[PDB]
C-alpha cells in the first residue's frame, strides 16, 4: 500500500518544491525588493525571501560585484507620474530619445570597455585590430547608409569587430558634417548597394551619442548608443511612411 | 523587412584563437583546421583545434572498438554480402544472451558473448569521456557544471544496460545494438510493464522534456530579441546589468507576472534538461524491480 | 509593484488596438486590448469546464474530462453535453491562445525589442490547431481530436499511436524525436557552459566568452559561439514542433497502414529484394 516506488514519488515532489523555491530566489538577485511607483518599498513582496548575497570577482582587476545589494538607477529619469493610483504609464518630460526613457532607455554601466581573455579591448574597429578583414557576404565599407525617411545620412567608414568572438558588432558611419557614430549590427539590413536602417531617419543619426575615443567604446557608451537607436522604432514613427 | 539576426550578414576573420594562458597542456592540442563559410552563416566558423589527451585517446579507441564490433557482427549477418549489408542496415541487431544465461559471461560469442564485448567497449568509451568533460573544464579554471549535467545522461544509460539488468538477474533485460530493434525493445518494455504512461516518473520525464523545448524556445527568442543591445554577451550582462537584461526580464514580468535574471535563467535551463534523465532513470529502475504493472499500481495509490 | 529598474520603461505607446484605453498595468501584468480579450476567452472557457464538471458530477480535478462529439457527428455542431462544450471551449482556447500572442507583440513594441518570442509561440499554437482543427477537419470528424482531461488525454495518444502499429516507425516522428532529444542535450550544455564561466573554480576570477569557446573546442573540436547557441536552441525546439505537426497531419489522411510498411520502399527494391540471406531474405 505504501511502496518504495510510492516513497520515491512523494520524495521527488518534495525535492521539486524545494528546487523551485531555490531557483526563484536565485532570480531575485536583480531588481528586488519590489518598489511602489514612488520608489519606496512595496509592502506585498511575494512569499519568497530575498537571497543571501553572493560575489563575482571581475577579471583583470576590475573589482567585485555583489548581488543583491543597494540598487540605484544612477541617472536622472525624465518621466512624470500621471496617476493617483498605481498601474498607469509615466509621461516623458522632454525628448525621450535624448533623455533616455521608454524604448530609448539605457543603463548606467561602468564607463570602461569590455575586456577579452588576455585583457585587451574586446571591441576594436578594423582600422586598429591587428589582423582582421572581411570574409563573406557584401562588404559594407563605402556603402551609403539610409534611414526610414529614405534619405542618406553618411557612409560606412569602418567595422567595429569582436576580437575574441570574431564577429561584427558595429558599423562606423561618417556624417555630413564629418564626425562619426556607431551603428549596431542587429539594427541594419546590409544590401547590394546601400545599408538600410528602419530605426531612424537620416536626420536622427546626428543624435546617436558620441564616444570619448576613436578606437575604443565603453559599456556605458554601448548602452547609450543601442537604447537610442531602438527607441527610434517608436519615437521616429512620424517620419516613417509606406 | 527588418533584420532578424538569424543568419550572419557579414563575416569577419582574424588570427585564430590558439587559447594560450591558463593551464591547458598544449602538448595534447592539435593545430587549427579550416574555417567554414557554411558554418559562419549561422555560428562561428573556426574549426579546431581539439584537445586529444591520453583520456581522449582511450575514449576514442574503445569507442571505435564498440562501433567496429557491432559492424563485424552486422557484416556477418549480411553473410559478408555488400548488397545485403545496405539492404538491411537498419534491421541488423547485436543482442544480449538468452534469459537462461543469467548474469554469466560464459555465453558463447554468437549467443550474446559479442554483446558483452561491445558493451565493455561502450562502458569504457563513455566513462573515460566523462573524465574528459571534467578535466577540460578543470584545465581552463571553469566550473564543473558540464560534467555534472553529463552525469544525468550516464545515469539513464547505466540503468538501461547495466543496473536494471543486474538487479533483474540476466543480461537479456538489457538493450540491443540496432536501429529498429532498440525501438522494438522500447515498445515492448512498456507492454511488459503495464503502460509506461502510468509510471509517474515517465510523466515527469515528459513534462521536463516538453518544458525543455518550451524553455529553450523562450530563451533563444528572448536573447535574439535583445541582441540589438548586445544581449548575447551574457557574462558581462551578469557582471554589469545592461538594458538588454532589463528589457528581457520586463517582457516576461509584463507577460506572466514574474521573470528571471541574466544568470538565473541558466539555472532554470540546466535543471529543466537534467531532470529529464534523472526522473527517467528512476522510472526505469523501479520497473520490474519493484513494480511489474504501472497501471495496476496506479489504481492502488492515488491515480 | 515594480522592479527597481522598471519605472523608466512604463511609457505610453505600442498598442495595436485601443490606443491608450487599455494601456496600463495590473500588478506586474500589462493589460492592453488583447489582455482583455485574453481574459474573456479564458474566463468563459473556464466557466464551461466547471459546468461540464457538475454535468459529469464531480468537483474532483483529476477526474474531469471534456470529449469531442462522436465520429458519427462528423464536422457538424453537437448538443452542448453531447460534444458542444468541447467545441466551444476549443474556440475559447484558440481565442485565448492567439490573443496572448498579440498581447506579446504589443509588449515587444513598448519595449522596442524584436518580435521573436510571439513568433516562436505561434508554432505551439499551430501544433495545437493541427490536432484539434486541421487533422480532424481533413479526416471528417471533431471526434479525431483529443479529450481535455489529465488522464483521458494520455489514453487518446496511446489509442491513436497503436492504431498504426508501433508509431515509432512514423519517419516524421523519428525526425521530431531527434530534434527533441538534441534540444535537451543543447539546453543542458548551454546552461552548464555559461554557469561554468560565471561560477568558475574556487579562487578564480569570472571567466570570459573566450573560455566558453575554448572549452568546446577542447571538448569536441568546434564551438558554435554565443550567438550560434541561442540561434541553435531556437531552431532545435521550433523544428521539433514542426515535424510533430507534420507527423500527425499525414497519419490517417494520406497514410493508413502500419507505419513499419513504409520502410519496404527500401527493402523490397527489386535489385536487392531477391538476394538470399540477411534479415529480409
Ligand atoms: C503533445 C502531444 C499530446 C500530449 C501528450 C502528453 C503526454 C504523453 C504527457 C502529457 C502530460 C501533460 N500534459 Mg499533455 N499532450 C498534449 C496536449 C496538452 C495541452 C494542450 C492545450 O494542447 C496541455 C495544456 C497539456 C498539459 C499537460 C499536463 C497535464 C502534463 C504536463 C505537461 C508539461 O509539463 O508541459 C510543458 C509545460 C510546462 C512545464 C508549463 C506548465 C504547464 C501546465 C502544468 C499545464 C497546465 C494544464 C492544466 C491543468 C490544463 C489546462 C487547464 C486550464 C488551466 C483551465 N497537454 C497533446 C494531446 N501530455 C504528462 C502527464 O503527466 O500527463 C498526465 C504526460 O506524460
Ligand atoms: C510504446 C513506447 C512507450 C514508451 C516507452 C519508453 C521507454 C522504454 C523509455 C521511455 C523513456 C522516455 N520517454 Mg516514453 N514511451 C512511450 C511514449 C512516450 C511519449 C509520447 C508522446 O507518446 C513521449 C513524449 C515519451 C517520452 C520519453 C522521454 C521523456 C524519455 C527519454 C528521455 C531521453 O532523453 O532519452 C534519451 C537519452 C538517453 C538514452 C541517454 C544517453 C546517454 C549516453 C551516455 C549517450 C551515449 C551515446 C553513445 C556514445 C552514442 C555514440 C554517439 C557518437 C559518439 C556521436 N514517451 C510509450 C508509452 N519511454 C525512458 C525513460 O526514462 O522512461 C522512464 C525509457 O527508457
Ligand atoms: C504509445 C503512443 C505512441 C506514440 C504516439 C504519438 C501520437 C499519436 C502523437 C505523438 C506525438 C509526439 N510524440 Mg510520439 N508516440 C510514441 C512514442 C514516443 C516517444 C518515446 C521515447 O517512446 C517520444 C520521445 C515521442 C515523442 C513525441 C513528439 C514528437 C510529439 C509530442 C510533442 C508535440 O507534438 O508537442 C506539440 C506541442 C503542443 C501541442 C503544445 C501546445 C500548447 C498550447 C499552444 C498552449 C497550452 C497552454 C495551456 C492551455 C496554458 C494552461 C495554463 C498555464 C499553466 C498557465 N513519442 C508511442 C509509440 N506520439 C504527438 C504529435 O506529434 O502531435 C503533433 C501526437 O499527437
Ligand atoms: C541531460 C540529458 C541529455 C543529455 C546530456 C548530455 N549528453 C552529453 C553531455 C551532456 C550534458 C556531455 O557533456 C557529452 C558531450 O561531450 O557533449 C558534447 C554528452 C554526449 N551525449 C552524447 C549522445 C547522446 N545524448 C543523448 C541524450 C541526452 N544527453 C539527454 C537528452 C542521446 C540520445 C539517445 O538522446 C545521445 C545519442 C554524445 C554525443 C556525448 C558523449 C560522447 C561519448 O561518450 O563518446 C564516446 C564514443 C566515442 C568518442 C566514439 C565512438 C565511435 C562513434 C560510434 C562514431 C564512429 C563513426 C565512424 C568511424 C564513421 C561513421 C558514422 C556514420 C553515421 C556515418
Ligand atoms: C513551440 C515550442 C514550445 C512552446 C513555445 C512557447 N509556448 C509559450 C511561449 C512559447 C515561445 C510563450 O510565449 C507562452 C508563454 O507565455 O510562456 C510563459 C507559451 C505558453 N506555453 C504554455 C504551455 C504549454 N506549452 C507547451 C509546448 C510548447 N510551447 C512547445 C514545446 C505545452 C506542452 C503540452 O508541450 C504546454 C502545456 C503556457 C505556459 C503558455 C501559454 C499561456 C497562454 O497562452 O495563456 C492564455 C490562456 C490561458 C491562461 C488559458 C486558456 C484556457 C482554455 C480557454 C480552457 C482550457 C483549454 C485547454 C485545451 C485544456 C487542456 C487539457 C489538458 C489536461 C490536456
Ligand atoms: C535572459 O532573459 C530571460 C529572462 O529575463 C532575464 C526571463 O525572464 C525569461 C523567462 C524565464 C523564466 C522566468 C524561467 C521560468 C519559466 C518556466 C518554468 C516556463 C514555464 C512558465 C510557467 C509555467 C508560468 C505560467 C504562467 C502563465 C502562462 C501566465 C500566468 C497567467 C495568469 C496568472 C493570468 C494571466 C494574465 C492576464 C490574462 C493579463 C490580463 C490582465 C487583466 C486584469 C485583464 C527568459 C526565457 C529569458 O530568456
Ligand atoms: C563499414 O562497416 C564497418 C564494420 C567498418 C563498421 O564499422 C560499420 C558499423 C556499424 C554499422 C555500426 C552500427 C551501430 C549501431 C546500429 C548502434 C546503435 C546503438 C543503439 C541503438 C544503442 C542503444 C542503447 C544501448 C545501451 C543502453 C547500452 C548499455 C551499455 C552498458 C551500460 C555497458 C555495460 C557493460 C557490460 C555489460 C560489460 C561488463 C563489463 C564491465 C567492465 C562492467
Ligand atoms: C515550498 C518549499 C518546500 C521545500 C521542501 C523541502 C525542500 C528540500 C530541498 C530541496 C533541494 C533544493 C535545492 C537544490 C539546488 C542546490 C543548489 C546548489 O547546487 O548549491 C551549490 C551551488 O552553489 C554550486 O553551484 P554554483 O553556485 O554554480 O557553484
Ligand atoms: C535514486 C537515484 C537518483 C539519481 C542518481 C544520480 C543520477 C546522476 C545525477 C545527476 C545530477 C545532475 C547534476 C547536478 C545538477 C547540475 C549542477 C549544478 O546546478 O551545479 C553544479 C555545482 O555543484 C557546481 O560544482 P563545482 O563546479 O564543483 O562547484
Ligand atoms: C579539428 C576538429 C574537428 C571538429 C569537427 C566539428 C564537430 C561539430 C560538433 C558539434 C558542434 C555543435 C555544438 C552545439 C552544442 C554547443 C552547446 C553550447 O554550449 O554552445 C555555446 C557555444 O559553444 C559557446 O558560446
Ligand atoms: C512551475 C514553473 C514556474 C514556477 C513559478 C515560480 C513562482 C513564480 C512567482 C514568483 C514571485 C513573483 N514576485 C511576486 C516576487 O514578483
Ligand atoms: C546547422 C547548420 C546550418 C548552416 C547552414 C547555413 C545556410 C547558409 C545561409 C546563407 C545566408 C545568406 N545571407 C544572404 C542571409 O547572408
Ligand atoms: C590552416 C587552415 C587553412 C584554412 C582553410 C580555409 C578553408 C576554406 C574556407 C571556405 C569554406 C568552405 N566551406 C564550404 C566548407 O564552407
Ligand atoms: C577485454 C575485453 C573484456 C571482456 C569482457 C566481456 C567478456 C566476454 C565473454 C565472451 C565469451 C568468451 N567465451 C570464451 C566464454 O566464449
Ligand atoms: C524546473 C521546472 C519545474 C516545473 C514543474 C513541472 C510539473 C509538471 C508535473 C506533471 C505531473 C506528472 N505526474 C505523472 C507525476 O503526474
Ligand atoms: C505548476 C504549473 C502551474 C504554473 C503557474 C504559473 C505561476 C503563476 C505566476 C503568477 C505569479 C505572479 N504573481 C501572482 C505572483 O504576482
Ligand atoms: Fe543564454
Amino acid at each position: 500500500n505504501f511502496d518504495l516506488a510510492s516513497l520515491a514519488i512523494y520524495s521527488f515532489w518534495i525535492f521539486l518544491a524545494g528546487l523551485i523555491y531555490y531557483l526563484q530566489t536565485e532570480n531575485m538577485r536583480e531588481g528586488y525588493p519590489l518598489e511602489n511607483e514612488d520608489g519606496t518599498p512595496a509592502a506585498n513582496q511575494g512569499p519568497f525571501p530575498l537571497p543571501k548575497p553572493k560575489t563575482f570577482i571581475l577579471p583583470h582587476g576590475r573589482g567585485t560585484l555583489t548581488v543583491p545589494g543597494p540598487e540605484s538607477e544612477d541617472r536622472p529619469i525624465a518621466l512624470a507620474r500621471t496617476a493617483v493610483s498605481e498601474g498607469f504609464p509615466h509621461a516623458p518630460t522632454g525628448d525621450p530619445m535624448k533623455d533616455g526613457v521608454g524604448p530609448a532607455s539605457w543603463v548606467a554601466r561602468r564607463d570602461l570597455p569590455e575586456l577579452d581573455g588576455h585583457g585587451h579591448n574586446k571591441i576594436k574597429p578594423m582600422k586598429a585590430a591587428a589582423g582582421f578583414h572581411v570574409s563573406a557576404g557584401k562588404n559594407p565599407i563605402g556603402l551609403p547608409v539610409r534611414g526610414c525617411d529614405l534619405e542618406i545620412a553618411g557612409k560606412v567608414v569602418d567595422i567595429w569587430v569582436d576580437i575574441p568572438e570574431q564577429m561584427a558588432r558595429f558599423l562606423e558611419v561618417e556624417l555630413k558634417d564629418g564626425s562619426t557614430r556607431l551603428l549596431p549590427m542587429q539594427m541594419v539590413k546590409v544590401q547590394s548597394n546601400r545599408v538600410h536602417v528602419n530605426a531612424l531617419s537620416s536626420d536622427l543619426f546626428a543624435g546617436i551619442p558620441t564616444i570619448k575615443s576613436p578606437t575604443e567604446v565603453t559599456l556605458l557608451e554601448e548602452d547609450k548608443i543601442c537604447g537610442y537607436v531602438a527607441g527610434g522604432l517608436m519615437y521616429a514613427a512620424p517620419k516613417r511612411k509606406s | 523587412a527588418e533584420y532578424q539576426n538569424i543568419f550572419t550578414q557579414v563575416q569577419v576573420r582574424g588570427p585564430a584563437d590558439l587559447c594560450m594562458t591558463e593551464d591547458v597542456n598544449l602538448a595534447n592540442r592539435s593545430g587549427v583546421g579550416p574555417f567554414s563559410t557554411l558554418l559562419g552563416w549561422f555560428g562561428n566558423a573556426q574549426l579546431g583545434p581539439i584537445y586529444l589527451g591520453s583520456l581522449g585517446v582511450l575514449s576514442l579507441f574503445s569507442g571505435l572498438m564498440w562501433f567496429f564490433t557491432i559492424g563485424i557482427w552486422f557484416w556477418y549477418q549480411a553473410g559478408w554480402n555488400p548488397a545485403v549489408f545496405l539492404r538491411d542496415l537498419f534491421f541488423f541487431s547485436l543482442e544480449p544472451p538468452a534469459p537462461e544465461y543469467g548474469l554469466s559471461f560464459a555465453a558463447p560469442l554468437k549467443e550474446g558473448g559479442l554483446w558483452l564485448i561491445a558493451s565493455f567497449f561502450m562502458f569504457v568509451a563513455v566513462w573515460s569521456w566523462w573524465g574528459r568533460t571534467y578535466l577540460r573544464a578543470q584545465a581552463l579554471g571553469m566550473g564543473k557544471h558540464t560534467a555534472w549535467a553529463f552525469l544525468s545522461a550516464i545515469w539513464l544509460w547505466m540503468v538501461l544496460g547495466f543496473i536494471r539488468p543486474i538487479l533483474m538477474g540476466s543480461w537479456s533485460e538489457a538493450v540491443p545494438y540496432g536501429i529498429f530493434s532498440h525501438l522494438d525493445w522500447t515498445n515492448n518494455f512498456s507492454l511488459v510493464h503495464g503502460n509506461l504512461f502510468y509510471n509517474p516518473f515517465h510523466g515527469l520525464s515528459i513534462a521536463f522534456l516538453y518544458g525543455s523545448a518550451l524553455l529553450f524556445a523562450m530563451h533563444g527568442a528572448t536573447i535574439l530579441a535583445v541582441s540589438r543591445f548586445g544581449g548575447e554577451r551574457e557574462l558581462e550582462q551578469i557582471a554589469d546589468r545592461g538594458t538588454a537584461a532589463e528589457r528581457a526580464a520586463l517582457f516576461w514580468r509584463w507577460t506572466m507576472g514574474f521573470n528571471a535574471t541574466m544568470e538565473g535563467i541558466h539555472r532554470w535551463a540546466i535543471w529543466m534538461a537534467v531532470l529529464v534523465t534523472l526522473t527517467g532513470g528512476i522510472g526505469i529502475l523501479l520497473s520490474g524491480t519493484v513494480v511489474d504493472n504501472w497501471y495496476v499500481w496506479g489504481q492502488n495509490h492515488g491515480m | 509593484a515594480l522592479l527597481s529598474f522598471e519605472r523608466k520603461y512604463r511609457v505610453p505607446g505600442g498598442t495595436l488596438v485601443g490606443g491608450n484605453l487599455f494601456d496600463f498595468w495590473v500588478g506586474p501584468f500589462y493589460v492592453g486590448f488583447f489582455g482583455v480579450a485574453t481574459f474573456f476567452f479564458a474566463a468563459l472557457g473556464i466557466i464551461l469546464i466547471a459546468w461540464s464538471a457538475v454535468l459529469q458530477g464531480t468537483w474532483n480535478p483529476q477526474l474531469i474530462s471534456v470529449y469531442p462529439p462522436a465520429l458519427e457527428y462528423g464536422l457538424g455542431g453537437a448538443p452542448l453535453a453531447k460534444g458542444g462544450l468541447w467545441q466551444i471551449i476549443t474556440i475559447c482556447a484558440t481565442g485565448a491562445f492567439v490573443s496572448w500572442a498579440l498581447r506579446e507583440v504589443e509588449i515587444c513594441r513598448k519595449l522596442g525589442i524584436g518580435y521573436h518570442i510571439p513568433f516562436a509561440f505561434a508554432f505551439a499554437i499551430l501544433a495545437y490547431l493541427t490536432l484539434v482543427l486541421f487533422r480532424p477537419v481533413m479526416m471528417g470528424a471533431w471526434g479525431y481530436a483529443f479529450p481535455y482531461g489529465i488522464w483521458t488525454h494520455l489514453d487518446w495518444v496511446s489509442n491513436t499511436g497503436y492504431t498504426y502499429g508501433n508509431f515509432h516507425y512514423n519517419p516524421a516522428h523519428m525526425i521530431a524525436i531527434t530534434f527533441f532529444f538534441t534540444n535537451a542535450l543543447a539546453l543542458a550544455l548551454h546552461g552548464a557552459l555559461v554557469l561554468s564561466a560565471a561560477n568558475p573554480e574556487k579562487g578564480k576570477e569570472m571567466r570570459t566568452p573566450d573560455h566558453e569557446d575554448c572549452f568546446f573546442r577542447d571538448l569536441v573540436g568546434y564551438s558554435i559561439g554565443t550567438l550560434g547557441i541561442h540561434r541553435l536552441g531556437l531552431l532545435l525546439s521550433l523544428s521539433a514542433v514542426f515535424f510533430s505537426a507534420l507527423c500527425m497531419i499525414i497519419t490517417g489522411t494520406i497514410w493508413f497502414d502500419q507505419w513499419v510498411d513504409w520502410w519496404q520502399w527500401w527493402v523490397k527494391l527489386p535489385w536487392w529484394a531477391n538476394i538470399p540471406g540477411g534479415i529480409n531474405g
